[PDB]
């Protein structure tokens, strides 16, 4: 496939990765996804599960948090900003994304309109202040898919 | 002599054991268990609350025309609902740390009451709600309050105009604030004043118990007697349910506990039942 | 907290817990005494474990 | 993070203080470290970690991270919030730290006083690199204890 | 930001840039060159495994044959920047190099672009994500043997 | 205390501290060490050190402290610091001694925290003794705790 073509967060990914959001081919990031698979979905498509924040794996790349219930992530923070990120195809996971550390969208389900980090296997839950990380004040919505960022 | 090093896990070995013993955690009482239950085969439920019934009849010695008054209730539905829990483990943690399987089964079965306490008192019926104690309650009357010197003659004081009406009570159902600052209450200078002189209760004054819950809005208390007040249908009692394929379990090497129970709570009337909130 | 109404979604309402890490410490304090000294002078012997117990 | 002006203890510049967001996270409490220095030592080597990288847990923990045998990271390494330390071992000198990633400064240790190398002791050590890789843009001129930038 | 005194020469365009703006990673990770299978080189900056894409293998040292991954998607990317002092330029029998991280040039062979495999000679190609794959997708015309810019 | 393990063996002192042309009793300035003979080393040989507390005996002369069941002798007690020995706090006797409150650090049994006193055998130790009579001025730098010059 070679479609995705032109500035796409809404039809890229499997979820939202930005729906307000801007980035060009501009690269502040080249680092890869290996969070969303690709080798069963469309080369437009990443097949992302979780855009908010992340964490790094041994080389540079960036995914997902897989943690559960008595584990989680600490630093590394970015939030997913990408539209296509020096493609020429559509980017897909594997292939460049510029990531910043302020972007959005950051996933929730929860009941939402509450702070959310990722602990992502499933399982979300709000943010704090002292306890989890501190988002900094927003309101993100219920239900991964539609996430309206503040 | 000479100082010695710590280094994480260090000085022999011998550990064939990590964490041991029963963990506590922040909770609050519950006033679920004293209220009646029944078992229930239906699919839902409608149930009738008073509203203002009259006085008099007056004879024709008043010269005055008999009441022929016709009490009035309005209704109200309540669906099924469910009420559960979760709580999620790693098979490997569960193992490694030892007494974790038998603590995660009393910690998800403790999240369910809680949760269930938690609902029964704070929430006004929405759709996805039953018959919750906060909205049955008669409204507070600020005569009944005057000037006082302490958190614990207040709380004396609501407690006995419930027997002036004629209300049924058997308990105190109040906010976790108010119940445990009405305990530690002073004179000015200390000495409670809702429990004796040299010795402190804070299991049963007057002869009725004392339930401290948590969300039930701020420094209320309730008379009420709970067996009267509502009763809990149950359609299925309390189960655990375990699922190593579900929506959590195939992301990561994870075990979902699922902790659930099916409820409907039906609240009779809004009599027997009063609240009352502090002096201005 | 709502508890989830629709068991085709399973709860998002789960207690949290953490683990902590303790190594184990040593405390200690060894006193050096002359015997004689504190023989003669009495109750010496029995204060000075007292003083070194105490302290640890 | 990649502008250079590293040195110091504490520098109030961009992306060596996040306090929310900027490639890291920082509470507005911090959690106390049961792995590293978090009140004062005054010996010890606190467990293995005394380069950074660690993992801030659920509620009040901060705990252990590390990388793999034959493996470093191509992508940032954690390291703590940029600390003095007048204890032995940790980052911190008693404080409670939060998590981040590159662009704050660490102490190095080690038996070299050249270039950064690998260990697989779970840390990172001063060595001369030839086959293994340095640490920090600025890289390795450690003394043991001297403030290094990432 | 990180600078270089370097040059790799690359068939089409001209690769001489390192900077990855903010939010990026310009971490100087060291590693040995290894020429492996591939026809033996010394210095230079065009060949087989010259320059461009790397994956790491054990020991910290990377070279360009097969995939290491970790994903299904994605997987190491390293690339060498030449900066004169410190680093061999190019894919050489033995020789200290420093490396950084984001995808640059990479070198592509058949039909490029969209979601590849690897070739085995440690060239990266069109096919469909499965153990294997590619790092960016060239915006490119892509020819045979040549090292691409993306 | 500094990363990879704080303080250990000896710890040095001040050296060549001159104190000289005194009109009192104090052992500051330049004055023996007494036993008995003609002092020591030749030309090029270096001290060794001692530590412990000294008493001022008959004419310009120090000895060691010596029981409590024999009267106690000259003014204050103090401790040995270095002018003639290139090597930390200490001095080898039959030399100008300079003393100090300093002696930092060679461990030898008790402190000398808040005053020194002999002790009935004679050995060094800290106060309190007496409350209603002021003793030998050794006050010591902050080593507490652990076993140090007295």
């Amino acid at each position: 496939p070679y479609v995705r073509l032109g500035y796409e967060g809404i039809l890229n990914g499997a979820h939202d990765i930005d729906v307000a959001g801007l980035n060009g081919v501009e690269q502040l990031a080249g680092k890869f996804a290996t969070i969303g698979a690709n080798g069963v979905k469309l080369a437009g498509d990443n097949g992302t599960n979780a855009v908010g924040l992340f964490r790094e794996d041994l080389g540079d790349m960036v995914n997902a948090s897989e943690k559960a219930s008595f584990y989680f992530r600490g630093g590394e923070y970015y939030v997913n900003i990408s539209r296509t990120s020096l493609t020429a195809a559509g980017i897909a996971a594997g292939d460049e994304i510029t990531c910043d550390a302020d972007g959005k969208m950051i996933k929730f389900t929860g009941t939402g309109k509450a702070l959310g980090v990722v602990t992502h296997v499933g399982e979300y839950r709000a943010g704090n202040m002292y306890e989890k990380a501190t988002q900094g004040v927003t309101d993100t919505d219920t239900f991964i898919g539609f996430i309206m960022y503040v | 002599m000479s100082q010695l090093s710590n280094q994480e896990k260090e000085y022999l070995i011998s550990k064939a054991l990590e964490t041991e013993e029963g963990r506590v955690a922040l909770a609050q009482a519950m006033a679920n268990p004293i209220r009646v239950s029944l078992d229930y085969q239906g699919v839902g439920r409608k149930l009738l609350v008073v509203d203002p019934l009259p006085q008099g009849a007056l004879p024709v010695y008043d010269k005055d025309v008999d009441a022929k008054a016709f009490v009035i209730s309005k209704r109200g539905q309540v669906p099924d609902q469910v009420i559960e829990g979760d709580r999620i483990q790693v098979p490997t943690f569960e193992i490694v740390s030892y007494p974790q399987v038998r603590f995660s089964q009393v910690k998800e079965r403790r999240f369910n009451v809680i949760d269930r306490a938690q609902q029964r008192a704070k929430a006004d019926i929405m759709a996805v709600e039953d018959a919750e104690i906060f909205s049955l309650l008669e409204g507070a009357a600020t005569a009944v309050n005057a000037v006082t010197i302490s958190s614990g003659g207040l709380q004396r004081a609501a407690l006995t105009k419930a027997f002036q009406e004629v209300e049924k009570h058997d308990l105190v159902v109040t906010k976790i604030v108010m119940n445990a600052s009405a305990f530690a209450d002073i004179r000015a200078w200390g000495q409670n004043e809702f429990d004796p002189v040299t010795q402190h209760e804070v299991l049963q004054t007057g002869l009725f118990g004392h339930i401290w819950t948590a969300d039930i809005l701020i420094s209320k208390k309730v008379p009420q007697n709970t067996v009267y007040v509502l009763a809990d249908p149950e359609f299925v009692g309390v189960m655990p349910i375990r699922q190593d394929i579900q929506v959590i379990p195939a992301d990561k090497p994870e075990e979902l506990r699922l902790g659930w129970v099916i409820y409907e709570e039906l609240g009779l009337a809004v009599v027997n039942s009063l609240a009352i909130a502090k002096i201005s």
